[PDB]
């Protein structure tokens, strides 16, 4: 068995030696690592640690992914068992599996921004809210096929990721500036389309982003301009916002009040670049729907 | 002691049941008794007058809110007042900011305040025939329109137009008080070719008319509406499915007070209507609410068809500055 | 005469003495008290020398405010040239006027919280950008009809006077919460109505305000709240902004790309509310016609 204590190092490590690697990939390949030594017999006794670590990583780090990694992997045990009743075989086949798994979520990146990079136009605007990897993944994808465009980035006041957003973006030679957070309504009517990252899909094809997001997609709505999302597959998660209050508080708070996470719905985004490819959100709730019978 | 007993009779009115139905009939009886209030009271100056007329006014409008033509007959008499004060003696804008007084008495100022009400009387008198000569200019051959309630100004309306046009007219009852049977019946009496609907079937059946036609209760001064219960439903269908909302009101129900104030704004009866003393025990634990009216915002809105013609809500506080003074709001 | 350096001293002056003072007040009694120190005899030669301090006044405390103050100034000089014609009659008028105005424009915040205070509900939840002292006067006449209300406030980045604001409340023990520019389409769903300042109100009825106050608007028009506007009736000035990049650059800069100012459309604007009453937005164009006829 692994500690509570080396689980949570080994995260932190995970996530320190790769700072380019999201925390859902690291908390997947945590809960790969911990399975791989268990020393266990039973599949029942199986499940109820890897919830249990699953529980840990969520204390550990409060994002969305992670809690979606931790049911996925947990929906990835149950069909891997449903296979096999012998423990020894279904140990080592759901070991090959999430050998597979881990590298195809390792490709998935690569996938959504060959996917996504053709949606950029030549002399286009970006509008992006706050640093996400994927739609820096996908400029960088942008500035490869020799297209020229200007991205405008907010600041995202309580932790000012824009500005690294912006640091990083100058790194690739692209014309960015950033924005004050109660500017957008100002600035949406020079962008083309918006573009934005997603913390985490919801079963009705919304998303769970940081807490700037739903205005900005108000603002593109009210503007009539295209809303783009850029999220990998494994941030799928059953859940339905019925509207903001209704989101987890697991979610909102320790990542007067300050809530870290907003939610958006799936009216206000126009198509989602996963590596499943380009979908409506309408998509979404159709693989959760394939997934669980 | 006349007038005392005329006064009293008119407030237990108010309080109990509307005995003049119409509105037309509760803005000429109004005229009327404060017409006898001008004259048989003794009063030396306009000052004393006017504060007279505003403690009748408080309480004829304290017996019953929701009849607001009371208050407006009162308010435009004071106008009426202040007007011929100011021309016998000798609007808060930005030039009068830039550019820059009663206890006076006057003869002569009586018969003008007379002469003033008798022709508001009679401006009064043919406000409906206006509307309904105005009427053919809103309906063209085989259209569909839609009604809520029973109203006679929308009514004459449609009959008027009737005369010349052929079209379809589809009533949605207005319940509990089902007062859209007495109106189908009416126009299909007139050969108007009319439907009639309960209220759930409206958002069912406007995605098929042309235009919604219908009257009010009292016209705030934002424009907005207070009118029979249902009427807010039937403006959001229509402009979800942007059909044009008409609103043939006269003038005298135009109230100068706003939505947000003190909320007593809707009119709530006996539950009787709604539930029946027959259902038995679970009346003991059921709260049952049944307003008579509905506020209507000024954005759903389309088109005033007055006596005075056609106009947009967002000219209505204009129609505001030019019948009462704004210090005549609070009364 | 005053000489440039005796105009904004006395400005700034007049700014300090007085914390309380909108600086289109000031920027009036500047005005008022140049025009009474003139040494000439020439109302061609005042009007130029009153426009001509208009653009040192403006040059410090750059807010529409001041251009509005001074272009009605302008006006009631060329009113009052129109009646009297001796430019030795016609000054001692001017000069009463302009105290008559001076007095009447102090009160324009009394007038505006007695008009507006009867909106506020029991329990209800107010929604405000930024600091201004005319919503400060509203909530303080809504506490002393007794009314009972929440208090959201947005911090306003670029200079944290919502948190000045929360103090300034908090001093009348009015419970406020505190939340960042990117918050309100996650607070919107929670305030019943929302009640904003106004640094200019342009011809169509729209405002002129803090740069955050136009996501404000589309996300309150969005969930179908009423958006209140309160301002002063010597804030309207005949201008006409298109969209957000016609507003003239000069109310933009100056207190990558920090705007302090962006306009919102009359269409998302409930209900006015000034010391001429309590208007729609279609009553300003008309008001602002009639002093120009």
């Amino acid at each position: 068995p692994m500690d509570d204590k080396e689980l949570i190092e080994y995260f932190k490590s995970q996530m320190k030696e790769d700072p380019d690697m999201a925390s859902a990939v690291a908390a997947i390949r945590t809960l790969l690592e911990f399975l791989k030594r268990d020393k266990g017999e039973t599949i029942q006794g199986l499940r109820a640690n890897l919830t249990s670590a699953i529980e840990t990583l969520c204390g550990v780090d409060s994002s969305v992914a992670v809690s979606s990694g931790g049911e996925l992997f947990l929906r990835f045990i149950s069909l891997a068992s449903l296979e096999y009743s012998d423990y020894s075989k279904c140990k080592k086949i759901m070991i090959e599996r999430g050998e597979l798994f881990l590298r195809r979520i390792s490709l998935s990146r690569n996938k959504i921004a060959d996917l996504c990079h053709t949606f950029i136009k030549d002399g286009a605007t970006i509008l992006t809210h706050a640093y996400s990897r994927v739609v820096l993944r996908v400029l960088e994808a942008a500035v490869a096929a020799k297209k020229r465009f200007s991205v405008y980035v907010t600041e995202s006041q309580p932790d000012l990721s824009g500005k690294k957003m912006a640091k990083a973006l100058c790194h690739l030679n692209v014309p960015v500036t950033v924005v004050l957070d109660a500017a957008v309504g100002y600035i949406m009517e020079k962008a083309d389309l918006v573009i934005v990252g997603a913390e985490g899909v919801v079963e009705n094809g919304g998303i769970i982003n940081k807490i700037g997001t739903n205005q900005m997609a108000v603002c593109a709505k009210a503007q009539n301009k295209p809303f783009y999302v850029v999220a990998e597959s494994f941030k799928f998660v059953r859940l339905f916002p019925l509207n903001q209050q209704d989101v987890p508080d697991k979610f909102k708070y320790k990542a007067e009040e300050h809530p870290w996470v907003d939610y958006t719905a799936p009216s206000l985004i126009t198509l989602l670049f996963t590596d499943l490819g380009v979908l409506t959100p309408s998509a979404v709730s159709d693989e959760l729907i394939k997934l669980y019978l | 002691s006349e007038l005392s007993e005329r006064i009293e009779s008119f407030v237990e009115t108010l309080k109990r049941g509307g005995g003049p139905r119409s509105s037309e009939e509760m803005a000429r009886e109004t005229l009327g008794l404060l017409r006898q209030i001008i004259t048989d009271h003794r009063w030396s100056n306009a000052g004393e007058l006017m504060e007279l007329i505003r403690r009748e006014g408080r309480r004829m409008t304290a017996a019953q809110p929701s009849e607001t033509t009371v208050g407006n007959m009162v308010r435009r008499v004071l106008k009426i007042i202040r007007e011929e004060y100011g021309r016998l003696h000798g609007q808060e804008s930005l030039h009068k900011l830039l550019t820059s007084d009663f206890s006076f008495h006057y003869a002569q100022l009586q018969s003008n305040i007379i002469e003033a009400i008798n022709e508001l009387l009679v401006e009064l008198e043919g406000t409906m025939e206006n509307i309904a000569a105005q009427a053919l200019e809103h309906i063209h051959s085989n259209e569909v329109i839609m009604t809520i309630g029973f109203s006679r100004t929308v009514e004459a309306f449609l009959k008027e137009a009737a005369r010349k046009r052929k079209f379809h007219v589809i009533v949605a009852e207005c319940a509990p008080f089902c007062q859209g049977h007495e109106m189908a019946v009416n126009l299909s009496k007139a050969g108007i070719e009319t439907t009639v609907m309960t209220d759930a079937a409206i958002f069912a059946v406007m995605s098929r008319v042309n235009k919604v036609i219908i009257g009010t209760k009292t016209i705030l001064a934002n424009g907005a509406l207070r009118a029979v219960t249902g009427t807010h439903t039937l403006a959001l269908a229509a402009k979800h499915h942007s059909t044009p909302l008409i609103v043939c009101a006269p003038m005298f129900k135009l109230s100068p007070q706003f939505p947000n104030e003190e909320d007593s704004f809707h009119k709530f009866v006996a539950p009787e209507e709604v539930l029946p003393f027959t259902e038995g025990d679970i009346l003991e634990k059921v709260s049952v609410h049944c307003p008579v009216f509905d506020y209507v915002p000024p954005e759903l809105i389309t088109l005033f068809i007055s006596n005075i013609g056609g106009n947009a809500p967002s000219y209505i506080y204009r129609l505001m500055s030019e019948l009462y003074h704004p210090d005549d709001h609070v009364l």
